[PDB]
């Protein structure tokens, strides 16, 4: 009861996957070959990791994932890597050809070939499921398989699934590790074909990602494996709820209740503390004050944004580890005598709190410093439509010469279609002003 | 009470299922849209090549009236 | 994943011929067809560029082409002349003698149905082609004129793959043939409308580097060819090697070319064989780096591909890239944001540290074009040579209209070079 099925598509997706079911294994004991001694009963269960992991008889415990991309060498890597026994191979899932950096291809031409064959492989989670809660959805913006085939697919999950919980974790693109001039493009028309039929998306900006793995854990030149480290933590930390039990858990899907209060208006900020290298965190213990301050610092949010320019909607903050209400109640006072948090006047302003007693991991080998506590901040500000904003402002540069909109119109596509994708992102920059104003 | 407590959640199942059928039938529409797009646009292409091969045959018939 | 090369004439093989035993020692293949090498990442995508056959030999997937079956004799003797398919070798008797009107209508359209069948066998057994890479000249007649009939004919059949081209373009400075400026327009006129991406092989670029660069009073052929195998290692390294950036022959175009027609670009390469990324990354956007006799500050980018080769800091080169484009930001226009990709290789070419490749969408193309232009008017004001063309079956009105589209496409680069975001 209550599984969460987890869908990565193309390469973002599916590397960050990689990331995220590799923490999993390490924070609930399960081997790369799916054995996990401490957990008794064998074939089945209804402990809370068994949102996330089913089990066979012989006492794998195999993610409820799904993994899709219209080429095969990133999967591939899946395939013959270290977790490759997690995995049944019908879960990993290839096409011979990719979407070539086009929404248009991702979408129709190579994607409409896969899609049947995705969702069936989908289904059969489903079918192993007694009370599916939903699905969570990895994608980048940018690729033509993460923006295109992504639409298609929560397209045809609206319709096969009705109205069953669809989050996304969104990669939204930066320039230091972009790799198609058209990502813009790609943004904006995934955004528009996608904002109907998700419930609840985490942008996850790759420029604050690189800024926070050079400037808090002095990375020269952050590379996807030093980036999706960190976004797993953070991704981590929002399924905790999802995965882990507890007395002080509060279910993200509470979270959602007060995160959302329109429909379009369903982005929430995520922002993490602490990130901080070993050799900083040795003899340097970050107190319940310290990692809450950090949440209200923009540097660590994970899209660039300034929510001090902006208005609250909800500000719910998730801690892991060793935490009580105490000490966070007298954090979050201390931080309201001293910050610019302005709520909208229809909204309340209380902080909504949940806290699982289980700490933090790190995978062997990677940057961040094992600490004792961690929390995610996730806040519904106004501030995060500057993201749209910007993203806007370069699909308007190039759309305006019409620059290489003959690719996605060789395709099949129409230029209604770039223009409606712009009309509906600038009715949601609209949107996130006009909730901002206040009441008559 | 009890008619309008029927009446809320049929309400309910007819927003969901209408939901489900636009969102199947623009899917299908754009499906369908593309489709067309895509292959007239490869037989333009096609057309275009294979004037030029009429052009070329022209051209070597043309020689052949020379000679 | 699977290119399939095609070379045309005595250019084409020659430079062609280069480039399989440049790449062949990059991926450790010796003559024989056998790896030899020591690195893993030698043979991940060797599959883009070679079969595969009996006895762990590697065949590039490679077509050879030519009226004349000299050159095919010379290739045959060349030292990975022996890697080469034999039933891959296609030869006529005849030669085109620099026309184009030959090569395109009459002995090229003789003997282009069985460079087809070959094209075919090789397509066929393709686990999922990507699309064509062509050598040739378009001075000549075969390269040009058959070169560009056979574009159109793998067009034909192959309509959604990628067409790719790398076209040596004619200078006096290098040949006397008085009619290459007909031939040239002749063949722009054609890989205009047919070709998807062209690399513009510019013998006058070439012969420049020679003579004042790299100071060789007398230029051979091969001293061109060291230029134009170098730049194509470079720029096919994307392709050959495990990497995030234009990986394949489609993301390549589709991150150069933003309209359909400007698909034309400028190669360039540092060094030029009197080394730090700074000194790098200046001189890969100098005017004295181009391929292509063409100044950049007489035009702007409309994109930009940068491949760096050799152990060297990635921080370094990101921020000489973000400088480059900082002080030279008016030669790359505004309304393409981000438009300059950068990809690092830790594999440095042959004999070198570190090199630069460079791969430049720039509207300064054009005066590669309006100096073709110049000689072609030069002659076609006198109907200079015209019979022979006229002879093979063509009229003027072919002539005019490969002239007017080529002035068009100078007229679009113009265009593009002048608009402006607000
Ligand atoms: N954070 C993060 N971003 C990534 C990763 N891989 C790719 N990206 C970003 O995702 C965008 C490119 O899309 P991809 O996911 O690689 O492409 P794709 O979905 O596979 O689509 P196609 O290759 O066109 O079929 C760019 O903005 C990249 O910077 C990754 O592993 N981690
Ligand atoms: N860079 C270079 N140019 C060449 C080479 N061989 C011929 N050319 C040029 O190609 C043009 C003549 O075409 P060519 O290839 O010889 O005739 P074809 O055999 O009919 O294709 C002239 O402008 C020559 O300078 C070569 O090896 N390198
Ligand atoms: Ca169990
Ligand atoms: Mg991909
Ligand atoms: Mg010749
Ligand atoms: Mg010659």
């Amino acid at each position: 009861m209550r599984e969460c099925i987890s869908i990565h598509v193309g390469q973002a997706g599916v590397q960050i996957g990689n990331a995220c079911w590799e923490l999993y294994c390490l924070e609930h004991g399960i081997q790369p070959d799916g054995q996990m001694p401490s957990d008794k009963t064998i074939g089945g269960g209804d402990d809370s990791f068994n949102t996330f992991f089913s089990e066979t008889g012989a006492g794998k415990h195999v993610p409820r994932a799904v993994f899709v991309d219209l080429e095969p060498t990133v999967i591939d890597e899946v395939r013959t890597g270290t977790y490759r026994q997690l995995f049944h191979p019908e879960q990993l899932i290839t096409g011979k050809e990719d979407a070539a950096n086009n929404y248009a291809r991702g979408h129709y031409t190579i994607g409409k070939e896969i899609i049947d064959l995705v969702l069936d492989r989908i289904r059969k989670l489903a079918d192993q499921c007694t009370g599916l809660q939903g699905f969570l959805v990895f994608h980048s913006f940018g690729g033509g398989t993460g923006s295109g085939f992504t639409s298609l697919l929560m397209e045809r999950l609206s319709v096969d699934y009705g109205k069953k919980s669809k989050l996304e974790f969104s990669i939204y693109p930066a320039p230091q590790v972009s790799t198609a001039v058209v990502e813009p493009y790609n943004s904006i028309l995934t955004t528009h074909t996608t904002l109907e039929h998700s419930d609840c998306a985490f942008m996850v900006d790759n420029e604050a990602i690189y800024d926070i793995c050079r400037r808090n854990l002095d990375i020269e030149r952050p590379t996807y494996t030093n980036l999706n480290r960190l976004i797993s933590q953070i991704v981590s930390s929002i399924t905790a709820s999802l995965r882990f039990d507890g007395a002080l858990n509060v279910d993200l899907t509470e979270f959602q209740t007060n995160l959302v209060p329109y429909p379009r208006i369903h982005f929430p900020l995520a922002t993490y503390a602490p990130v901080i290298s070993a050799e900083k965190a040795y003899h340097e213990q970050l107190s319940v004050a310290e990692i809450t301050n950090a949440c209200f610092e923009p540097a660590n949010q994970m899209v660039k944004c300034d929510p001090r320019h902006g208005k609250y909607m909800a500000c719910c903050l998730l801690y892991r580890g060793d935490v009580v209400p105490k000490d966070v109640n007298a954090a979050i006072a201390t931080i309201k005598t001293k910050r610019s948090i302005q709520f909208v006047d229809w909204c309340p302003t209380g902080f909504k709190v949940g806290i699982n007693y289980q700490p933090p991991t790190v995978v062997p080998g990677g940057d961040l410093a094992k600490v004792q506590r961690a929390v995610c901040m996730l806040s519904n500000t106004t501030a995060i439509a500057e993201a749209w904003a910007r993203l806007d402002h370069k699909f308007d540069l190039m759309y305006a010469k019409r620059a290489f909109v003959h690719w996605y119109v060789g395709e099949g596509m129409e230029e209604g279609e770039f223009s409606e994708a712009r009309e509906d992102m600038a009715a949601l920059e609209k949107d996130y002003e006009e909730v901002g104003v206040d009441s008559v | 009470k009890r008619e309008h407590e029927r009446e809320v959640i049929q309400k309910a199942i007819e927003e969901n299922n209408n939901f489900i059928k636009m969102a199947k039938e623009k899917l299908a529409q754009k499906m369908e849209s593309n489709k067309e797009n895509r292959e007239a646009h490869l037989a333009a292409m096609l057309e275009r090549l294979q004037e030029k091969d009429k052009h070329a045959e022209e051209v070597r018939k043309n020689k052949e009236l020379k000679e | 994943r699977e290119i399939v090369h095609i070379q045309a004439g005595q250019c084409g093989n020659q430079i062609g011929a280069k480039f399989w035993e440049v790449i062949s020692d990059e991926h450790g293949i010796d003559p024989t067809g056998s790896y030899h090498g020591d690195s893993d990442l030698q043979l991940e995508r060797i599959n883009v560029y070679y079969n595969e056959a009996t006895g762990n030999k590697y065949v590039p997937r490679a077509i050879l082409v030519d009226l004349e079956p000299g050159t095919m004799d010379s290739v045959r003797s060349g030292p990975f002349g022996q890697i080469f398919r034999p039933d891959n070798f296609v030869f006529g008797q005849s030669g085109a003698g620099n026309n184009w009107a030959k090569g395109h209508y009459t002995e090229g359209a003789e003997l282009v149905d069985s460079v087809l069948d070959v094209v075919r066998k090789e397509s066929e057994s393709c686990d999922c082609l990507q699309g064509f890479q062509l050598t040739h000249s378009l001075g000549g007649g075969t390269g040009s004129g058959m070169g560009t009939l056979l574009i159109s004919k793998i067009r034909e059949e192959y309509p959604d793959r990628i067409m790719n081209t790398f076209s040596v373009m004619p200078s006096p400075k290098v040949s006397d043939t008085v009619v290459e400026p007909y031939n040239a327009t002749l063949s722009v006129h054609q890989l205009v409308e047919n070709t998807d991406e062209t690399y513009c092989i510019d013998n006058e670029a070439l012969y420049d580097i020679c003579f004042r660069t790299l100071k060789l009073t007398t230029p051979t052929y091969g001293d061109l060819n060291h230029l134009v195998s170098a730049t194509m290692s470079g720029v096919t390294t994307c392709l050959r090697f495990p990497g995030q950036l234009n990986a394949d022959l489609r993301k390549l175009a589709v991150n150069m070319v933003p309209f359909p027609r400007l698909h034309f670009f400028m190669p360039g390469f540092a060094p030029l064989t009197s080394l730090t990324v700074p000194e790098l990354t200046q001189q890969m956007f100098d005017s004295k780096n181009m391929m292509a006799a063409c100044d950049p500050r007489h035009g702007r980018y409309l994109t930009v591909a940068a491949i760096f080769r050799g152990r060297m800091s990635m921080k370094e080169v990101d921020e000489q890239m973000l400088n480059v484009q900082n002080k030279n930001s008016s030669y790359f226009v505004e309304w393409i944001p981000n438009n300059v990709k950068t990809a690092v290789c830790d594999i440095p070419p042959r004999g070198l540290k570190m090199s630069a490749t460079f791969i430049g969408n720039s509207t300064a193309i054009q005066e590669l074009f309006k100096r073709i232009s110049e000689q072609f008017t030069a002659m076609f004001r006198r109907k200079a040579f015209l019979h022979w063309y006229t002879g093979e079956g063509m009229d003027e009105m072919e002539f005019t209209e490969a002239e007017s589209n080529m002035n068009d496409l100078v007229s679009e680069y113009q265009q593009y070079q002048d608009a402006t975001a607000d």
